[PDB]
């Protein structure tokens, strides 16, 4: 038959800049949202591009339960998702960088963020979308900070032979 | 290499093919061997009602 | 390390358990995998054998150092000794579930006072339910529901000495047929066998026949159908049962043209075999690999097909609601199946060439020996000198 | 013969089954996608 | 690396059998098998209890069938104030009834039969699937004892015609007069062996089997029912005197005495070369084999008679078997 | 402490008992016991020696009578090159005499009586004090063997009438169909329980026991006294089909069938829910307690089989239990 | 009766053997040498 074998289709995905970008005095920032095509005779239809860029950004902007304090946290905002009390991967969803605290001089603080965005991002790897994730911080001041976050992906058909370590799964997104 | 193709097409002939094979060739045209049979008749039976 | 830039306190993170902070002081940890190593007798060889991961174990020093430290170290051995599991902040591993062992609190007032240490031995505890292992199956369907299921189905409506009087003989030959194409199934497929079952089978189905009063009960037509198809289905293992199902569901496929009733006494025999049969030929296809991830679809989509095909007819004018249920319940069940063995079996993956290339060749590329090169004949055209320049081969998965 | 209320787990794996095998043509639900919200939000309906 | 074992119970799959072991003798009517699993508690919580007393079990090896229970024939819940608190589990075959279970035949006197269709009367009054192979045998007289076991009366039976009663690894029962002819390895010392032990004993071979019997026959009576039905057998690889003489249970026909008189001399012989080996990592028993052990000279064929898979929670497989000409 | 253990023999008491253990059964027709001593020996001196084979021996549990003698059935000298030189005794219930002589019966056979008639004029041969309190069963046929141990006797009609027969804390012969009723404790995990090793088993169990027997009496006699007498009971608990068969050893009456047939059940059921339970420090064998064992959810009332006090000069001072429902 | 397609160790060696005793006089086949090569192209052209 034909050698298009692989039936697996792709859903809708989050994209960057959807619904445009709020401007404000500091700066410029973008929207993320989902992203609607449309045809010559209407029929709009969603966009489901850039999967794993669109995965990474759920990952990040979405709070995890938050830690016991010992003092407790009203119902409505303790975190986290109730989906995630069925999945079996033995994961729970969300990020935590919005949960860090001003410790230290600014030096530390930073430092820690960083730590939270690895320890976030890592479990692209988990799920078998991206072979390896890394994150790049820089303070070069008291306001510019910048950091850049990088993904490695691989092609859909294998071209390679005698990796060192094991094809990932899920590539079937090729990203 | 002249004996391996001759003898696998004579194991594809009715009149040549084995007995494990003869029968697969035969089921694939609507012919099976005869099973075994049994002995039938009737039996007349009397005693009280 | 390496500059005079470190921060210590930048890259070890604050120890913690069960949410009382403490200083920590020091940080082990034991890894391993547990092996079998043995040595034969006179042999120059020796062996190996990976069985399981090792449980770790972690060990922490603390220092309490404030005044009234007798307080906070007397408060926070009460928190050691309670019960059960609690997380644990390890300084360099992160936060990470373990279990209290042993703790040594020393302490004098003389030689040191105003310090006391405390040596901690933990120990890695995941959580495990209480039923001793509960996890679920996905190697086989579940016949047994839907087996039952079409039992309802034709015993509700199947009673020939209530349709109308002249009717009953025709409605009588139809299930007479329906039997014999079982039979003939049966006597195919088991050809060149010469046990002694075959011949009681035989004679069997032959007494069934003959007899003329064996199809007046509901109870007698089922039992018959049912336990038939069971002997067919244990006749051959694999595709040997391929073309003698098709047959038969092609057999099943006619509708009555009676009126009334009459008519549901009919379409019941007809309806009440496909369904069976599918359910078997669905069972045929979990016994066999699958060639390629196309082909392995493509015979679960002409199941689906026939499921979704009976459900309308038990539907169509709430002529047997609980049978709809059961059959669209057991078509979500197959796919659950069908679905991963197509996808997962043997894990195939299409490579990519820079031409075409021998058999031999390509299989000794791929995983690191020619002999596995008999696999690739199934999946891939060409001829043996020429597969490529696509191979659909097997994951490695070392 | 009976058919009774099926319980939390049973039934969402029915969903997530039905959901990947007609629309993403057997993909497997990646958690946190968006195919995963729409499952769990499909299933939250078929409770209540 | 590919679970080179799994076990099954019911349909849902052991995923912490901490322990396991398998056994399968010829030499008697069903094998067996026990796992060993971790179980929890929390005080003050919930706990979901199975205590299955009887389900069916099925232990595959490297994707192989090995076993088919009919499971669950025993639960203790072994506990411990120190190391830990867990359970364990055992099993038999599927014709665990007929081990443990009194005859209740519909009348309990053959008129004239074979011994083939009194088996399966006699099992098929709990629905174990016979595998039948051997050779007919018609008896004019046969009386099961009243109120006897299903494995006694079969054992008996079949011990004068020299068929072994053993099961298979499917579930069934497999009557025999030889070996199933399945060609084995070649365990060659030095190659696999780990450990071995083999023996010769003289306290359990006879060079002469002498057999005694009446005759039971519609009308059969005087000198050719009572003094006439005697047969000797000999061995003659013994090369000393050691007599045995043996009464006969049942109609004694001249073919029948030198059957029995056979079965003895194969119980015997296997008796008198019994031999152990360990082959380290993880088909059937009655195979045939190549064996060597020049340090004693073992040069010759031999035929398992029992085999053992057995496994530990710190790595350490094994398998054992009892080899015999 | 206040001496949570006291032994007494001949009424001098026993100060040096290095360890002890003591043991009572309901299963059985007498106690045991076995006490260690410490002898000393200096050479070239006068040594005093009692080896005294036979005394009364007496056993005080905190305050409580716990076995009565009789005493001295046996004693031994272990000794040895290291680490030292001791003497062990042991003793049995009141009853020793009955399970080690053969019956010297006046005549040898009764004409017409009952059970207890013969059970009196059967042990009192040797001043041993009858403690009934079952019910009385009439049988026209008693003839006990030639020969044969007093304690098969009793035990061997007992179990036909479904009589327990066991020694007391006192020196009696105690003969019951059923518990003490004496309320005991409430063992809870959690509370006092050490190791608990609860089981169950499919193989002693039977779901389906039938009888059969003969009559005997003197106008009954023929087809109402071959083919007639024979009764079936039936356990329901078993799910299964695992007929079995038993003969009656006596004078069959249909009433007397289903007594035998309820003991066998009785006896069966209870080997199939063994527990042993450890309670720490140190009242009667066959009383009533509640068990708590949520992990495998025991929650139901038991009543003890055995008792054992157990005690060492160093770590120990333990009682052991063998409950069944 | 039957004969079916080979195996392919078993079928190597049996080249092999072959090759050597009616060639070079039973002497062994010492891998890497170019007997080596003829013996595994020959093989090569069995299985083909």
């Amino acid at each position: 038959n034909f050698e298009t074998a692989d039936r697996r289709k792709r859903f809708w995905t989050t994209q960057v800049a959807a619904c445009g970008q709020s401007s404000d005095d500091c700066g410029d920032c973008a929207r993320p949202g989902l992203q609607l095509l449309c045809n010559g005779e209407g029929r709009i239809t969603i966009a489901t591009d850039n999967y794993v860029a669109g995965l990474a950004l759920n990952i990040l902007l979405t709070d995890a339960s938050k830690a016991d304090t010992g003092c407790g946290w009203t119902p409505g905002n303790r975190g986290g998702f109730w989906g995630d009390s069925f999945r079996s991967d033995n994961m729970r969803s969300g990020s935590k960088i919005r949960q860090v605290t001003a410790r230290g001089s600014m030096r530390e603080t930073v430092a820690l963020i960083r730590a939270y965005a690895i320890d976030d991002l890592k479990k692209l790897v988990a799920y078998g979308v991206a072979k390896s994730v890394d994150v790049d911080l820089t303070y070069q001041g008291s306001n510019k900070i910048d950091m850049t976050i990088m993904i490695q992906g691989v092609d859909g058909n294998e071209s390679r032979v005698g990796l060192t370590g094991e094809r990932i799964a899920n590539a079937w997104v090729w990203s | 290499f002249f004996a391996f193709a001759e003898q696998m097409w004579r194991e594809q002939d009715p009149r040549y093919a084995c007995c494990e094979n003869l029968v697969k060739m035969a089921a694939r045209r609507g012919v099976y061997p005869k099973p075994a049979q049994f002995a039938q008749g009737y039996v007349r039976m009397t005693g009280v009602p | 390390m390496a500059g005079p830039c470190y921060n210590p306190n930048e890259h070890y993170l604050p120890a913690s358990f069960k949410g009382v902070p403490f200083d920590a002081d020091s940080s082990d940890s034991e890894h391993g995998r547990n092996g079998a190593e043995a040595e034969f007798v006179f042999g120059e060889r020796t062996g190996y054998a990976d069985l399981g991961i090792k449980i770790r174990s972690y060990s922490i020093r603390a220092r309490f150092q404030t005044n009234d430290h007798v307080a906070l170290s007397n408060a926070f051995i009460a928190v050691l000794e309670s019960t059960g599991p609690g997380l644990l902040v390890h300084p360099t591993r992160g936060p990470v579930m373990a279990a209290c062992r042993s703790a040594r609190v020393t302490d004098s007032k003389v030689d040191a006072a105003g310090v006391t240490y405390i040596d901690i031995d933990f120990v890695e505890a995941n959580d495990t339910v209480t039923g001793f292992g509960l996890v679920g199956s996905l190697i086989a369907l579940a016949l047994s529901p839907i087996i039952t299921a079409t039992e309802e189905s034709f015993k509700r409506y199947y009673s020939p000495e209530n349709v109308r009087y002249y009717n009953s003989e025709t409605v009588i030959a139809t299930m007479a047929e329906a039997v014999q194409q079982v039979q003939t199934g049966y006597l195919a497929l088991s050809g060149n066998d010469t046990s002694q079952e075959k011949w009681t089978i035989v004679r069997d189905f032959r007494n069934v026949l003959i007899d003329e009063f064996t199809f007046f009960d509901p109870a007698n037509s089922w039992n018959v159908l049912r336990n038939g198809f069971s002997y067919l289905d244990s006749a051959a293992v694999g595709q040997d049962k391929f073309t003698i199902l098709r047959n038969i569901i092609n057999w099943s496929s006619s509708h009555s043209e009676l009126d009334g009733e009459s008519a549901d006494a009919q379409n019941a025999i007809f309806s009440a075999v496909r369904v069976l049969a599918t359910a078997y030929l669905s069972k045929a296809y979990m016994e066999t690999v699958a060639s390629t991830v196309n082909e392995g679809l493509a015979q679960y989509d002409q199941i689906a097909a026939i499921l979704e095909q009976e459900a309308q007819i038990a539907q169509e004018d709430c002529h047997d609601n609980e049978f709809f249920l059961s059959i669209r319940e057991f078509s979500v069940s197959v796919a659950r199946v069908m679905v991963n063995r197509a996808y997962n079996s043997p894990a195939l993956i299409v490579y990519s060439f820079p031409g075409t290339m021998h058999s031999l060749v390509v299989a000794w590329e791929i995983f690191g020996d020619a002999k596995r090169s008999r696999e690739l004949e199934g999946r891939n055209t060409g001829a043996p000198w020429a597969i490529g320049p696509k191979v659909i081969a097997e994951r490695v998965r070392a | 013969c009976t058919i009774q209320r099926p319980e939390p787990q049973a039934l969402r794996d029915k969903i997530a089954t039905r959901f990947s095998t007609n629309v993403l043509g057997g993909a497997e639900i990646i958690p946190e996608s968006n195919e995963f919200y729409v499952v769990t939000l499909e299933y939250a309906m078929q409770e209540e | 690396m590919i679970k080179p074992m799994r076990i099954f119970i019911g349909g849902e799959e052991l995923e912490t059998y901490t322990s396991a072991r398998l056994q399968r003798t010829k030499k008697q009517l069903t094998g067996s098998l026990t796992v060993e699993i971790f179980l929890n508690y929390v005080p003050s919580k919930p706990v979901i209890v199975n205590a299955v007393r009887g389900k069916e079990i099925l232990v595959y090896v490297m994707g192989e069938l090995a076993f088919t229970g009919e499971g669950g024939s025993d639960v203790t819940v072994n506990f411990a104030k120190g190391q830990g608190y867990s359970v364990t589990l055992t099993a038999r075959g599927r014709t665990k009834y007929l081990v443990d279970s009194s005859h209740s035949h519909p009348t309990g006197s053959f008129k004239d039969t074979s011994d083939r269709k009194v088996i399966e009367a006699l099992v098929k009054e709990h629905k174990v699937v016979l595998d039948w192979q051997g050779t007919e045998v018609k008896e004019p007289k046969i009386t099961l004892r009243d109120g006897n076991r299903i494995f006694n009366e079969i054992f008996e039976r079949c011990n004068q015609n020299c068929h072994f009663a053993y099961e298979t690894r499917d579930g069934k029962l497999l009557v025999t007069d030889g070996t199933t002819g399945v060609v084995g390895e070649d365990i060659v010392l030095g190659q696999n062996i780990l450990d071995f032990s083999a023996e010769q004993s003289e306290d359990r071979a006879n060079s002469e089997i002498t057999v005694k019997g009446h005759r039971v026959a519609k009308d059969v009576w005087g000198k050719n029912a009572i003094v006439q039905p005697v047969q000797s057998v000999a061995d003659s690889w013994v090369g000393a005197n050691i007599p045995l003489t043996i009464q006969h249970y049942g109609d004694a026909t001249n073919e029948s005495l030198q059957r029995r008189a056979k079965f003895e001399a194969d119980r015997r012989a296997a008796e008198s070369k019994s031999v152990n080996v360990t082959v380290f990592h993880v088909w059937d028993i009655g195979n045939i084999h190549y064996v060597e052990i020049p340090p004693e000279g073992i040069f010759d064929v031999m035929e398992c008679v029992s085999l053992t898979y057995s496994v530990d929670a710190k790595s350490t497989l094994e398998t054992q078997l009892e080899l015999a000409p």
